Order: C-alpha cells, then sequence, then structure tokens
RNA sequence: AAUCCCCCGUGCCCAUAGCGGCGUGGAACCACCCGUUCCCAUUCCGAACACGGAAGUGAAACGCGCCAGCGCCGAUGGUACUGGGCGGGCGACCGCCUGGGAGAGUAGGUCGGUGCGGGGGAU
RNA sequence: CGCUGACUGGGGCCUGUAGAGCACUGAUAGGGCUAGGGGGCCCACCAGCCUACCAAACCCUGUCAAACUCCGAAGGGUCCC
RNA sequence: GUCGCCUCCUAAAAGGUAACGGAGGCGCCCAAAGGUCCCCUCAGGCGGGACGGAAAUCCGCCGGAGAGCGCAAGGGUAGAA
C-alpha cells in the first residue's frame, strides 16, 4: 500500500506573544489568518503577573496558507538538524513549529473511539 | 425596604404616562441617569418605560 | 382446608405494640384459651409472629 | 456590642424534602416527586436517574414535577391502562 | 485424602469435626463435604503450595484442592472451605513457593537483612507441570540494595503470571547499615 | 462508640505521632506473630511505647512488623467547669476490633524474637494472644 | 460522561426540544450524498418513508430542487396516511440551503410547519 | 411489493457494546474527494459549518469478524450485619434459637443484544 | 357515616447507617520506581559524576472515616389487592 | 457565652428530635449570571517551540467532566446550569 504512511501536509503553526497593539498587524500583512489568544500568569519576571490580558499572538496555518509561506518563508531559516521533535514535528526560530502527518495522525482528533495515536504509525 | 445608600436604591418607572408603574429594585452600582424599559399601563398595552424616580 | 388451633400463653403485658393488635385481631380475648382459623397465610402471617405468643395446632 | 469566636457552636435549622405520592397510586395534578422546588415538572412518571433504570407510577392526568436533577424528570409518559374509555 | 458430605447441612457440620468446604471444578458444584480434622493433617502440609485430593466414592480422583478459604474467625480455626481440582491440560493459575537458603552477604556479617513481600509466585507453568518445591537464590544482600521481578530469573515453563520490578525481597538495616 | 468532630474541622489530618511500622527481619515460611481479641481505643502513646519497648530488647531480624495505628480521639476538661463542655483534645489511637492481627514476629528459626514480642505483649495492655501463624513458628 | 457527552459533534437534545410536542419528529437525515428524513412521532412512534432521495432514484437535480420535491412529495405521502401538523426536524446540521431546501418540502408539501 | 445476506438513516437496553491489537469493504453504499462566482459561512482561513460536481481512493471516520491485556459483568458452597425470640457474664460484651443474607474473594462470562424505516443483495 | 382501623399475607415503588470497600476524598504504614533538597567527589556555572540521609507524585505489599463511599442488606415507609 | 436564617454530620436508613454536640456560610447581590435563537466540548498529564527554564502562548496526542457554575456548604449536573 506504499501509498498510505507516505505523507501529506497537515497544519503548521508560526506565531509570537509578548506582554503587550498591532504588532500581529505585521503578522496580518505576511499572511491570513490572525491569532487572537490571551496568555497571562501572575508574577515579575518580566512584569507579566497580570493573569488576564491579551498578549498571545498566534497565526494558525496549515495546508493551502501554509504552503505560500513554507515557500517565500523557508529560505531565510538557516539549520536543518537537531530541532527535530519526535512526535514527527519540531520547532525553530521567532516561534514557529510544524506537525508531521504520518497516515495515523488525525483518528487523534476523534471524540469517539479515539485512538491514543499508536507509536508505530506517527 | 430596608433604604440603604448602598448601591441598594429601589426605583419605578412610567408607561409614557400609560399612566403608574411597576416594582424595580436597582444599583447606581453602574449606569447611573440609565434606565428604560417598555411594559403596558393601565394605558392600553406596552409603552415606552424609563425608570428613573 | 388446615384448620388451625392456637392457644393462650405469656401475657403480652407490656409486650410490643402491633402485636397485640395481632392479639385482638386473630381473635384474642382472655388468656390461656383456644381458637381455630384456616390456614390462610393472612391470618397465618399475624399469629406465627406472634409466634412465642402462645400454642399453635393443626385441626379443624 | 458584637459577637465571640472560637466557640464554632452553630445548630442547623430545617428542611423538608420528600418523594410524595410515592410510585404507582392514585395520581391527581399536583406536586409530583419532590427535591428540588422551583421544580419543572414533566409528563407522567419519570425513571431516569443517578442510579440506571426508570420508575412507573400507573397514576395519570395533567402532569407531575421535577426535583432539578435527583429523581429525574417526567417525560415517558405512562397515562396508565386506567385512562382508556371510560 | 477422603473427606466426605454434601447434602444440606452447614450449621451441625460446620459444627464438630466437619468443617465446610465446596466440591468446586469448572462447570460444577456439590454441596460442601470434607471435614474438620483432615483439613487439619494435609491443609497443614501446605495447601495451595503442593495438591493432592481424596477419595470420596472413588468418584474422580482429582486434584487442584483449594484455591480459597479462611481460618477466618477470630480463634482462628478456620470455617466454611473452597475447592476446586483440574484435571486438564490448562493449569495456569498456578502459585507455588519460591526459597532462598541464608547465603552469607548482609547478613551474617553486617546482619543487615532483608524483606521478602513475595515468597510466592502465581504463575502458570505446564499445566499439571510444576515442582512442588521450587528454590532460586542468585544471593545477594546489604547496604541500599533490592530485587525483585524484572530480574528473578525463571525455569522450564514460561509463564510469569506476574509482572516485572515489584516485591521481590531486599536487604534492609535490621539496624543499620 | 463516641469519636470525633470531623477529619479536618475539629481534629482530622494528622501523623498522631508515633514509631512507624516494620523492624526485625524478612523469612519465606516461619510464621511468628502476635494478636488480640480485646476491644479497645488501643492507647497511642502507650501504644507507640509498647511495641518499640520491643525492639528495644531484641534488635534485628524477627518481622518485628506490626500492623496498628490510631487515628481518632478523646476530649475533656478546658474552660468552665463541668456543664455545656466544649473540648479539648488529646489521646488518638485506633479500635483494636475484638482481635485480629496485630504485629508480626516472622522469620526462619529465630525464637530468639518469639520471647522478644513475648516480652512485646507482656507489656502492650489489653491481655493479648501469643500465637503463630500459616504453619505456626517452625 | 454519559455516551452522549464524550464524543461530540451531534445534538440530539436538540432533538428532543420538540420531542415534547408540536407533532412527528420531521426529523431529516442527511449525508449529503443525499438526503433521508422519517417521522418519529411521540410514543414508540414509526415512520412512513414519506420522502427519500433514492425512494424515487436520486434523480440529477442536486441539492436545490433535490430537497424541493424530496420534501414536497414526502408531505404528499403523509398527508395521505392522517398526519397533518408535523413539527420539522433539523436532523443535524444547521438549517442549510439543503436542509431549508427539504425543509420548503414540508412546508410546500402542505404539512404544515 | 407481506423470507434470509448486506449497507444506510436510526431507535431501546444507561460498558456481558469501552480500550486497544490485527484485519476486511467500496460494482452497490458511504465518506473522504474535485473546485469555490452567487445562498449561507468562520472573532483566522469555506479545516468545521458550505453551495456546486466527473475522474481518484478506501488510507482515514466508519461497518462486520478475530484477539481477554486493561477494563465491565458475575453465580454456587461461604463469613459479617440483623428483624424476632431467650440465656451467660458487674465488665467493655459474649452466645444461642428462627426467617432475611451483601461487597470483596476463585469459577467464569464479554469482546453488545435487539426495534422500525430507506437503498439494494436472494427468479 | 359503617368495615374503611392498629396487625398479618401479596404486590409494586422508595431510604440507603450496620457491614464492607478502596478507582471520589482525607488520612496512614512497609516498601519499589523516580525527581525536588541533600550529601560526599572533578573546585564545583560543574551545572559533570557516584551514592549510604529526607521527600512530592506513579507502581506492589498493607490499613483507619460521622460530616468518605464504585458497593450494599437487616428493616421502616406508602398506594393498591 | 447565645439567641434569625442557609448546609453537613447527629436522624439509627420515609419523614423528624434535644444537648452551652460537631464544623461552616447570610441580612449580598447580578441591569445583565435576565428571555430565547444560534454555535462551544473542562480541568489535567504527556510531547514540541517565542518573548518563556515553576506557573503561559501554540501545535499534536490521552480523558464515567476529577474542572465548570459571583458568594457556605450540600444536590446537581456538559445533554450542561
Amino acid at each position: 500500500f506504499h501509498e498510505m504512511r507516505e505523507p501529506r501536509i497537515e497544519k503548521v503553526v508560526v506565531h509570537m506573544g509578548i506582554g503587550h497593539a498591532n504588532a500581529e498587524d505585521i503578522l496580518g500583512e505576511i499572511t491570513g489568518q490572525m491569532p487572537v489568544r490571551t496568555k497571562a500568569k501572575r508574577t515579575v519576571g518580566e512584569f507579566d503577573i497580570r493573569e488576564g490580558d491579551p498578549i498571545g499572538a498566534k497565526v494558525t496555518l496549515r495546508d493551502e496558507m501554509a504552503e505560500e509561506f513554507l515557500q517565500t518563508a523557508l529560505p531565510l531559516a538557516e539549520l536543518a538538524t537537531s530541532q527535530f521533535d519526535d512526535t514527527g514535528n519540531f520547532s525553530f526560530g521567532l516561534d514557529v513549529t510544524v506537525n508531521l502527518v504520518r497516515p495515523g495522525y488525525r483518528v487523534a482528533k476523534r471524540d469517539k473511539a479515539s485512538r491514543s495515536i499508536p507509536t508505530k504509525h506517527r | 425596604a430596608k433604604d440603604g445608600p448602598r448601591i441598594i436604591v429601589k426605583m419605578e418607572s412610567s408607561a409614557g404616562t400609560g399612566f403608574y408603574y411597576t416594582t424595580t429594585k436597582n444599583r447606581r452600582n453602574t449606569q447611573a441617569k440609565l434606565e428604560l424599559k417598555k411594559y403596558d399601563p393601565v394605558a392600553k398595552k406596552h409603552v415606552v418605560f424609563r425608570e428613573k424616580k | 382446608m388446615p384448620r388451625l388451633k392456637v392457644k393462650l400463653v405469656k401475657s403480652p403485658i407490656g409486650y410490643p405494640k402491633d402485636q397485640k393488635a395481632a392479639l385482638k385481631a386473630l381473635g384474642l380475648r382472655r388468656l390461656q384459651q383456644e381458637r381455630v382459623l384456616e390456614d390462610t397465610p393472612a391470618i397465618r402471617g399475624n399469629v406465627e409472629k406472634v409466634a412465642h405468643l402462645v400454642r399453635v395446632e393443626v385441626v379443624e | 456590642a458584637h459577637k465571640k469566636g472560637v466557640g464554632s457552636s452553630k445548630n442547623g435549622r430545617d428542611s423538608n424534602p420528600k418523594y410524595l405520592g410515592v410510585k404507582k397510586f392514585g395520581g391527581e395534578v399536583v406536586k409530583a416527586g419532590n427535591i428540588l422546588v422551583r421544580q419543572r415538572g414533566t409528563k407522567f412518571k419519570a425513571g431516569q436517574g443517578v442510579g440506571m433504570g426508570r420508575d412507573h407510577t400507573l397514576f395519570a392526568l395533567s402532569d407531575g414535577k421535577v426535583v432539578f436533577i435527583n429523581k429525574g424528570k417526567g417525560a415517558r409518559f405512562i397515562s396508565i391502562e386506567a385512562a382508556q374509555t371510560e | 485424602m477422603e473427606l466426605t458430605a454434601k447434602p444440606r447441612t452447614p450449621k451441625q457440620k460446620l459444627d464438630e469435626s466437619m468443617i465446610a468446604a465446596v466440591a468446586y471444578n469448572k462447570e460444577n458444584n456439590v454441596s460442601f463435604a470434607l471435614d474438620r480434622k483432615a483439613f487439619d493433617r494435609a491443609f497443614r502440609q501446605q495447601s495451595t503450595t503442593g495438591l493432592f485430593d481424596i477419595t470420596v466414592e472413588g468418584g474422580e480422583t482429582f486434584p487442584a484442592l483449594v484455591k480459597a478459604v479462611q481460618m477466618d474467625k477470630r480463634k482462628r480455626a478456620p470455617i466454611h472451605v473452597d475447592f476446586y481440582m483440574v484435571t486438564y491440560g490448562e493449569p495456569v493459575e498456578v502459585s507455588v513457593p519460591v526459597h532462598t537458603t541464608g547465603r552469607s552477604q548482609g547478613e551474617v556479617q553486617g546482619g543487615l537483612v532483608d524483606i521478602v513481600v513475595h515468597n510466592l509466585q502465581i504463575v502458570a507453568p505446564g499445566p499439571r507441570r510444576i515442582p512442588q518445591e521450587l528454590v532460586v537464590d542468585v544471593t545477594k544482600m546489604n547496604i541500599g540494595d533490592h530485587i525483585t521481578a524484572g530480574d528473578i530469573k525463571l525455569p522450564e515453563g514460561c509463564t510469569l503470571a506476574a509482572d516485572p520490578e515489584l516485591t521481590v525481597v531486599s536487604v534492609l538495616p535490621p539496624r543499620l547499615t | 462508640s463516641i469519636k470525633p468532630t470531623r477529619r479536618e474541622y475539629i481534629s482530622g489530618i494528622p501523623g498522631k505521632g508515633i514509631a512507624q511500622f516494620k523492624m526485625g527481619n524478612n523469612t519465606y515460611p516461619a510464621q511468628v506473630e502476635n494478636v488480640v481479641e480485646k476491644p479497645v481505643q488501643i492507647r497511642h502513646n502507650a501504644l507507640e511505647a509498647a511495641r518499640n519497648a520491643a525492639n528495644r530488647f531484641v534488635q534485628n531480624s524477627g518481622k518485628f512488623r506490626i500492623r496498628k495505628f490510631p487515628f481518632h480521639v478523646i476530649r475533656e476538661q478546658d474552660g468552665d467547669g463541668m456543664r455545656a463542655p466544649f473540648g479539648k483534645s488529646v489521646g488518638t489511637a485506633a479500635r483494636s476490633h475484638g482481635a485480629n492481627h496485630d504485629f508480626i514476629a516472622w522469620v526462619n528459626p529465630d525464637p530468639a524474637v518469639e520471647f522478644a514480642w513475648r516480652r512485646a505483649y507482656m507489656k502492650v495492655t489489653p491481655t493479648v494472644n501469643i500465637d503463630s501463624s500459616p504453619a505456626g513458628n517452625a | 460522561p454519559m455516551r452522549r457527552r464524550r464524543e461530540a459533534r451531534t445534538d440530539y437534545h436538540q432533538r428532543l426540544r420538540l420531542l415534547k410536542s408540536g407533532k412527528p419528529r420531521l426529523v431529516a437525515r442527511k449525508s449529503n450524498k443525499h438526503v433521508r428524513a422519517q417521522l418519529v412521532t411521540p410514543n414508540g412512534d414509526d415512520t412512513l418513508a414519506s420522502a427519500h432521495s433514492s425512494d424515487l432514484a436520486e434523480y440529477g437535480w442536486e441539492p436545490t430542487g433535490s430537497a424541493y420535491l424530496t420534501g414536497l412529495l414526502a408531505g404528499l405521502r403523509a398527508q395521505e396516511a392522517g398526519v397533518e401538523e408535523a413539527v420539522l426536524d433539523i436532523g443535524l446540521n444547521s438549517p442549510t440551503p439543503k436542509v431549508f431546501a427539504i425543509q420548503e418540502g414540508a412546508i410546500d408539501a402542505g404539512l404544515d410547519i
């Protein structure tokens, strides 16, 4: 069946987030799927005690879109190594990750018979 | 009622005249001179309804 | 029609409420006396519960 | 002119919950099952409960009333054979 | 060895010289028989640690004996036992003991000792195929060492109805190490 | 069986203060032990102690194991006098349910530890039962 | 959770919403490939294959019309039985333009809703 | 059109249907699929919701089967507790007589069982 | 008013102490696996190393609960016959 | 000391009972926790990457809901409040 396991995209994010207005507007222009999420906590490791603020930025981008980005954005990054994490997936840079997509990935999405994703398929 | 100048203040609301009023408890807390809603005075039925008093 | 013939013993003096009724029920006036009935789980029951109450005899 | 501490001592007051009409009696358009007032009655008997099965009340009229979760709101109708043609 | 009974009489039975004890077997049971005197002797040997059987009407001379029971009561004198045989080649549920010797390591030199939350070994070798007395003791003992499942060391019949790393038997300070 | 006000309002959630369980040494067969028959909110302290003195007289190999442990407690004089009695705690233990598996003198041939425990019973309080286990004591 | 509280997506209970009363569970089961609805009415009721994409083949008019008819007819088939006013059954998804379609059916179908 | 095999909508029994390990199905079915002007639509993209349509595929969700490892179910004989009756001990309590008799604990049992309708599949 | 009443036989439907039980919770002991603090060693920004003292949490051997209970009777209730 | 009222336990299992018996809350509030119509799937743990080395923010798996609900408890209960 070698026509299975053999890959076919699957998500792939790329974001950022600072204890804050607009900076994500530089985010909008580079793509088109704005991320609006609220980080938090309550300490002074940066002055981020505020436990309920809007600073988390995350511009989701799988398939289609991500393609234009994987593309016009894959040249300025210089590495290709280690940064290779188990769960077929990896994260480099000012904040970006992308996940593998072996054939036994999805199922892990079902509300039912949620096969805890076997470790021989992924 | 127990008149307590504590964000606890009782008020009503006319019926554009529909004539009289109808019961209501309140709290400056927010929106001060704010208070509107419809009902129906002995006057036909319905009618805008400010609450201020 | 198993006809039952019981007698009176150990005065229910001060003994359980109901228990007594089962007394006046089955039909129990004066002491150490003898009465008879049909098996009838009903009547039966009562009496039995009354158990120690006195003595049952299968007669007719 | 106040009150003290370190005397926990704090009796509690009264309630009055029940199953009134229990299961399978002369049904009367009135307080069905009770253990949560403001209740929102239902249709006939109830069988849904943090237990499993269900309960019939061979008694049928307008409706009864719930208790908020406990028992198990009615809906599984059950007028009772005593609801046919006179 | 012998033991009889099986009607329907536990109280008196459960009394005197005869203690209850069901005739348990895969598929069928039969009123409790036995006796409060046999249990003794035999049991005394090593209930579910070896195995035999008794001749009641020559009926079915088979093994398996006890897979449950209890001297329960306070007094500490059993009453109401369970009995199940096995004329099959499936014998699993096999719990037979395992003994050391005294190999000198932490003891006869370090005084130290060792707990053996194990002792027994419910496994399942070659059905109707087990050495009533199996011994295994690679030795070792003292300091903060410990041995359990995992390592072990199983001979022939490759079962292990059990798991790895778990209550084997270590060496602790009978005083201090 | 009067017991306490709750496991976290009156007095519930402690260590009870004592001297842990195990002592002596292993032993696969030899069943050497002790249990009782008496009912009594086993006198903590008295307890803790006792058992201990047990080790005090032996030392090493003989399952100085012991399956007890209090965990609730009484109360009395504190405040006015005798009437409306609030409560001042003190002395937890555990019900020795009319006999049962006490502590174990468990080991091959080491009666030098049986006598011990023995010394252990002597002590204690509620009489005690001197005994053996599956097999006896070797 | 209870079977219907660990999976996800459905709303069946938003079906039981109409269950209470109003008339037949004019329930409309969809599966793109086509649309299929029954008529679960109270009392261990049942149904009467009122309208299906296959019943009368699956045509070649896609969504639009399909419904437009499947419904109507459906509605036709039933009001022959002896129904009248039947309650709608969004079976699933939001009264999508399909849905809405079929819907029409009923309505136009003269089976009030 | 008033019989079985199959798939599809789907209901009751609130795990003897769940977990997961391997597998099988696409003529038919169903989904995934192919695209996105207009219906509607994502706080971000027509991923999900969504309109139109072949090729491609059974990978995936999914349906039937096999597997007891995790679970779930669970007897008989059995011991506690006890309604009722009466005795021992100053004692905390012990016992007897008569009907009730669980959980856990080994056997073993389970990989659903069963409604109605729709598509076919069996002149 | 007149067989409706205490009581018994039958039939449903309920409560869920005693007991028991550990997956909810809070104890708590013997221990294994482990990282938090150690602790001794390259002198120790080393964040590399071994291991006998304290631990958190998961795993085995165990155990207490009136304001715990996946479990569950004695019995009492209530409508009908 | 304390008297009202809300919950637990006590009540022995229908309901309900003292104790100056146990412990803990209330004399608020929310104009939007209001009414419906439309959508959502928790805590947490694990694995991978910005500012981040407790403790986020996103991405991919596991989940009788153990999170969730202005306030004390207790019932509830995501299908969901």
